[PDB]
């Protein structure tokens, strides 16, 4: 259960369910003890391993196991104690694990109340004939334990609860499969955190959300207009949609591009959306295959970088054609020396407001060019300059969302450029965040692969669970060596 | 009592004369071996005497205190207001230094000048310094002190991390070894009072499997850490280091207290685990008490036999007693247990048949 809750948080309609069914068949597990085990697995998560975004994924998986256990109650048992008292004795049992909930509350600072709310949610979903009295009796032991202190600081709304509550209205956000509406519906998304995406991770809206934004992108070809305000609004809308798509890709990836390219007779720009960052380089591939750049708008980016002074008219073609931009950049920076310091000026001009895809293309082409000897390292300094705080309202940036946009740019730069931030010198920490993704290779360089046993297996045998975090490591170990050895 | 008015003057003129040795533990422990039960009222004047006794501690300038100064500052104005509750957390901080004795950064400015005559074979001896005189002024001793010392176990302290609780309990036992009788005797009564008997007799839960619960190192996982089990280790904790003469306390502590509190069998396994793994200390020194421990074992057996529908874990108790007999009692108690072993259940009789020899 930890394994499945760590790899595929979404896209889990019911592979997990049939897997539990088969392992129950191929074993001797009493249903009360089985539901006890799954609930213990849900509770043990979100505590040890994660400290950031992954915690929302964990709570989403926990509150997604509820329709799972509902389908289990529906189709697993039949005519033999059909969930009459199993959940009752299971909850009674797990109530004896008071220190577990104590540690959970100490961790989340609101888990004690959140436990009550999730119990009421389960009751609203599962059987709730008279087990509310059991919840009351359990709270009668829980609450007195907690009536110089951590309560003084946290008095505001609990982040897991607000998310799981507002998920209802998030699935029914607008119920408008169309476009040309107001940006306000999305503007509120710029103020809030990825809580929307966290709720979407419950597989209830992720597919539909991806489809909606895909249709918005494929539809917003900006027609032929001249309303500067409306054109800038639509440009910012497209930018925010692409940022959200890239964030969903960084989070889960395959499922979103699959939901976007499952059926239909069309061909949107799925190339720059499926060749940006993944466990596959495809570096020189971009100069090879997608480099079909006719003379049409071939010098468009050139004239733009020459006389930007960049958001005159709505046009998004340089995304699939920034190859000429990167070529000019490398040829002017140090390869031929066409511009000593004017390269930074041209980069700042290309870093104008309402333009975030340009940074994505720049990072992707830096990742493509890192395949060299690293003796030039021009793209490294280029990306460093691009990631800076340069655009401090220099141009007339009519965005008003530069904060969230810059945060998305930073997190996307963080998820990619991993190899460049590894194969070269470490960056000067342009993050200024809170806690980046801790999950990484974590493979001791000056140590062989012959360490899995004495470092993982002995511990996990002495421990009580599979050490979910280390599991990630195991995954890297899997597709690195051979299954045989 | 007016002798107080005398003593406070003496050091006030000869305090600095103390700059040659500092061992107030052996110099103060005897002063409260049985005075507490009658010092309470006079302890009000001790509310002054502590400010005199710590004054003797004030005659030392090695720069060796950086956190007890918090207690000092919070114990200088309106002493009858502040230091009651938060001391618990403070205690953690204190025992923090203890668990900071091994790998942390405490071996920095704490020890100095010159690890030669300042009683420094191990900084652990610095722990017992204030523990007793902390709140002996008010009615804090007797019960509240023991509860405070044990709150570090049953309740999840914020600073307390769940990967090294072993060393924590070890340090708690190390401290406990240097406290007056009632402080560490009230602990036993609290343990056996309700923890061993919450309900535990009609039907506790399906968790009634004794072995998985009563065994430690289960805390290595974020589950299977029921409070009661913790308390178990707690006992072990002090008995991990107080195993010199304190064990003479448990026979009496058994003979009455453990008798009318046990009905089922897992309570028996619990009290067994509590008393069991120490028979070597009796075979070595307290030979007279192991017979009492054994007759207590057999009394628990007769009690669980008389009040039970059927024994579910027969063979565990069987080979347990087999080990205890063949390895520790030799051939001494053979007669006395007979006067109990004959009146057992027929099944249990056949099961323990070979105890006759």
């Amino acid at each position: 259960i930890l394994l499945e809750g760590t790899m595929n948080l979404t896209g889990e309609m019911q592979p997990l369910v049939e897997q539990l069914m088969m392992v129950k068949r191929m074993q001797h597990i009493p249903t009360p003890l089985f539901v006890l085990e799954i609930w213990k697995a849900c509770f043990v998560g979100l505590i040890e391993s994660p400290e950031g975004t992954q915690e929302l994924k964990w709570t989403a998986f926990t509150y997604l196991k509820i329709p799972q256990v509902l389908v289990k109650l529906k189709k697993y048992f039949h005519g033999e104690k059909d969930f009459t008292e199993d959940v009752n004795c299971a909850f009674e049992f797990l109530l004896k694990l008071t220190p577990l909930l104590d540690k959970a509350d100490q961790r989340c600072n609101c888990d004690c109340t959140n436990f009550l709310l999730q119990e009421c949610n389960k009751q609203g979903l599962l059987s709730e004939v008279n087990f509310a009295s059991l919840v009351g009796k359990r709270t009668a032991d829980r609450d007195p334990q907690l009536k110089i202190q951590p309560n003084p600081g946290l008095i505001l709304r609990a982040e897991p609860t607000v998310t799981n509550i507002l998920k209802t209205m998030d699935a029914d956000h607008s119920k408008s499969p169309e476009g040309l509406l107001g940006v306000l519906g999305h503007m509120l998304s710029g103020k809030s955190l990825d809580l929307l995406l966290a709720a979407a991770a419950a597989t209830g809206k992720l597919k539909s959300f991806a489809r909606k934004f895909i249709n918005l992108n494929e539809f917003t070809t900006h027609g032929s207009g001249e309303s500067t305000k409306t054109a800038s609004v639509r440009a910012l809308l497209f930018d925010i949609s692409f940022l959200m798509l890239c964030h969903v890709a960084q989070t889960y990836g395959s499922e979103v591009i699959l939901s976007e390219s499952s059926s239909g007779e069309e061909v949107p720009f799925f190339e720059t959306w499926m060749q940006t960052c993944m466990p596959e380089e495809g570096k020189i591939l971009n100069p090879d295959h997608p480099c079909f750049r006719p003379d049409s708008t071939k010098v468009e980016s050139l004239v733009a970088l020459l006389n930007n002074s960049k958001l005159v008219q709505m046009k998004w073609h340089e995304a699939c054609l920034s190859i000429s931009a990167a070529i000019l950049e490398i040829l002017n920076a140090w390869e031929n020396g066409v511009l000593a310091f004017e390269s930074i000026q041209k980069i700042t001009d290309n870093i104008k407001g309402k333009v975030c895809s340009l940074a994505v293309c720049a990072v992707a082409w830096l990742v493509a060019h890192v395949r060299m000897l690293g003796l030039d390292e021009r793209e490294k300094s280029l990306q460093m300059i691009r990631q800076l705080a340069g655009p401090l309202y220099s141009e007339n940036t009519l965005q008003f969302y530069n904060e969230r946009v810059v945060i998305m740019n930073s997190i996307l730069e963080h998820m990619c450029a991993d190899v460049l931030q590894q194969t070269a010198t470490q960056i000067k920490f342009p993050s200024t965040g809170v806690d980046t993704m801790p999950y990484w290779n974590l493979l001791p360089p000056k140590r062989p692969i012959k360490e899995v046993l004495t470092d993982i297996f002995a511990k996990v045998l002495e421990k009580g669970w599979v050490d979910s975090r280390s599991i990630h490591i195991l995954d890297t170990l899997l597709h690195m060596g051979g299954v045989y050895w | 009592l007016p002798v107080s008015k005398s003593l406070e003057t003496l050091l006030d003129h000869l305090g600095g004369l103390y700059k040659f040795h500092d061992r107030p533990v052996t110099y103060l422990y005897n002063t409260l071996h049985y005075y507490e039960m009658c010092l309470r009222n006079r302890d009000h004047l001790k509310r002054k005497l502590v400010h005199a006794i710590i004054g003797s501690l004030k005659d030392n300038r090695p720069q060796g205190w950086c956190l007890s100064d918090t207690y000092l500052k919070h114990a200088m104005n309106a002493r009858e207001d502040n230091p009651w509750v938060p001391e618990d957390s403070y205690y953690c901080k204190l025992i923090g230094r203890l668990v900071d004795t091994m790998a942390g950064k405490s071996p920095g400015p704490f020890p100095n000048c010159d690890w030669r005559f300042n009683e420094f074979p191990n900084p652990a001896a610095h722990a017992l310094h204030v523990t007793c005189v902390e709140l002996m002024a008010l009615a804090v001793p007797g019960k509240d002190v023991g509860n405070a010392l044990l709150n570090v176990v049953l309740k999840s302290q914020p600073l307390v991390p769940r990967e090294n609780i072993t060393a924590w309990m070890n340090a708690i036992g190390l401290i406990i070894t240097a406290l007056p009788e009632p402080y560490w005797i009230v602990l036993h009564d609290r343990i056996v009072n309700v923890i061993s008997s919450s309900s535990l007799t009609s039907e506790t839960e399906w968790v009634g499997y004794p072995f998985r619960l009563f065994d430690f190192t289960a805390c290595h996982q974020s589950y299977s850490e029921m409070s009661c089990s913790y308390t178990l280790a707690l006992a072990h904790a002090v008995w991990h280091h107080s195993s010199i003469g304190q064990l003479s306390l448990i026979p009496k502590f058994l003979t009455e207290a453990l008798l009318p509190v046990v009905k089922t069998e897992f309570q028996l396994l619990y009290v067994y685990h509590l008393v069991g793994p120490f028979l070597q200390r009796f075979q070595q020194e307290r030979t007279r008490c192991m017979i009492e421990i054994g007759v207590a074992f057999y009394d628990m057996l007769l009690n669980v036999d008389q009040c039970s529908t059927h024994l579910n874990y027969m063979d565990p108790i069987c080979d347990f007693l087999y080990h205890m007999k063949y390895m520790f009692t030799g051939d001494s108690v053979k007669e006395q247990v007979e006067k109990i072993i004959c009146n057992l259940k027929p099944a249990l009789k056949l099961r323990l048949r070979f105890i006759t020899h």
